[PDB]
This record gives structure tokens, C-alpha cells and sequence, in this order.
């Protein structure tokens, strides 16, 4: 998701 | 003084952030929970006391002071559970200013994290490493090491 | 060496206890998670680095060393992510003996707690406050304060 | 439940 905790 | 902490509970995104502040340094630990219950508060204090030498905790409100679950955790971990009455009115303002600082930081990171808990731990890291010069994380270690020696 | 930590993952009750050990003191932090994923390990490292000045983490296995989520948290938090190869074979035995000690402690408290996570935090508290004499919690503060000075 | 984490 483009987040540090959800790179997806 | 090396062993005195203050609990603080603030709200964001419909969730509760529970914070413990080491009064003499301003270092903090914090967590996100769905709501502020005696069981959640007791577990947080058990965590904190396993990690730092917690002598006294000033509770954030009268429900956590009354809670027998909280008192049970403070008995287990050897912590003196006290009220949080601001006999020094400076306390009120310090806490309010800290909550505004944390929410500011959380907003500055918020879009790097999908979950609030990640943003809150980013904010703990920034708060504790900020040089104001020493940081809060340096001050707490120095204070406690000085006490130990 | 004030900044070096080792990850360690051990299992009990069908759950995973993830541990970080500060190698020079033997102080630990730990949590219970349902399984050991790069997201859970990354969040644990973000928590740890906000609370102590974590310079290097030796990962517990190859999957956490490879995980881009763990590398992302180590970048965020300024940690050098390293492997956990026991070039000093003494490391292998220290970790094994630590896991056996924590499980021993957890057995000794286990019936005071409904949930495993409480028992593990009781065991973290007992491990860090045990004098062997100074305790690991005293050693870590001494070591880091000496470094800051 | 007579536990620290569940006094019930
Ligand atoms: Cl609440
Ligand atoms: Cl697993």
C-alpha cells in the first residue's frame, strides 16, 4: 500500500 | 525522582493513546488501545516496569487510581500507585503541551503508515530522540545511571 | 557495542515470543505474536528503537534479514540491519540458555496470568531485575550512560 | 478469574 507498515 | 512516571491518556481517530512520561526527563512510552480500561492500563504498567525502574506512577484519572486491576499490577511490579492531582499547576500545562506535540508529530508521519499504532511509535521515536542539547532518551539514561552510581 | 541488539524468536503454547537482547548487558524486551512475520518483526524493531538507542540489530533468521518490511523499519529507525551468524559460537549457547531461562520463568508465573502475554511480561520484568551483583537493567543504563559521557 | 490480568 506504499506505507512503511504495508509496503504493498 | 529517577523512578517517577506520569500516565496520560489522549484520543485520536476514535482510539486512545496511553502514554507514560518519565517526569524528570520527558522520555515517553506509548501504545494505542481501543479504549482505556483498568486491564489495558495494568498491562501497560507491567510492560513499562519490566523495562525501566519504575518507583512511583501518578495515574492519569480517578478510574485508573481506583481500579483494583491497576492496583494489582502496581503491587506485582513493585510500583507505588499515586493520584495525578496537579498540586504543581505547571503539570497540567506540561502534559497538555506534550499531547499537542505528539499529535503534531503523528500528523507529520501519519501518511507514512497505514495503522495508527505505527504512526504513534514513529512519534515516540521522534519525541525521544529530539535534541532540545540533549534528548529525553539521553536524559533518562543519565538520570538513572547517576542514581545507580 | 552500547548500540548492539540481537533478535530471538522462541515458541510456547503454539504462539511465538519475539525477543530483543541487548548483547553487552543481557537486558531484554519481548512480545507475544501469533506468528513471526516481517510486519510483526518490523513493528517490534520500531518500538524498540524509539525506547533505546539501537545502532545495529542482528536478525534472528534469514527470512527477517531478507524481509523488505523489516529493512524498511530499520531504514526508518536508523538501524543497521545485520545477519545473526554466530561467528562466535558462544552466541548460539547464550541465546539457547536465555530461552530456557525465560521459559523457566514463564512456568513459574504462568498460573498468576490468564494470558500468555502477561506471563511473558512478568518474565521480562524478573529477567531484567535479577541480580547476578548488578541486574541487566542496571548494566544497560550504565553502559549507555558511559557511552553518552 | 483469580489472575493478575483477570481478577474475576
Ligand atoms: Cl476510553
Ligand atoms: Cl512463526
Amino acid at each position: 500500500a506504499d506505507k512503511i507498515d504495508n509496503l504493498d | 525522582s529517577p523512578g517517577i512516571w506520569q500516565l496520560d491518556c489522549t484520543h485520536l481517530e476514535g482510539k486512545v493513546i496511553l502514554v507514560a512520561v518519565h517526569v524528570a526527563s520527558g522520555y515517553i512510552e506509548a501504545e494505542v488501545i481501543p479504549a482505556e480500561t483498568g486491564q489495558e492500563t495494568a498491562y501497560f504498567l507491567l510492560k513499562l516496569a519490566g523495562r525501566w525502574p519504575v518507583k512511583t506512577v501518578h495515574t492519569d484519572n480517578g478510574s485508573n487510581f481506583t481500579s483494583t486491576t491497576v492496583k494489582a499490577a502496581c503491587w506485582w511490579a513493585g510500583i507505588k500507585q499515586e493520584d495525578g492531582i496537579p498540586y504543581n499547576p505547571q503539570s497540567q500545562g506540561v502534559i497538555e503541551s506534550m499531547n499537542k506535540e505528539l499529535k503534531k508529530i503523528i500528523g507529520q508521519v501519519r501518511d507514512q503508515a497505514e495503522h495508527l499504532k505505527t504512526a504513534v511509535q514513529m512519534a515516540v521515536f521522534i519525541h525521544n530522540h529530539k535534541r532540545k542539547g540533549y534528548s529525553a532518551g539521553e536524559r533518562i539514561v543519565d538520570i538513572i545511571a547517576t542514581d545507580i552510581q
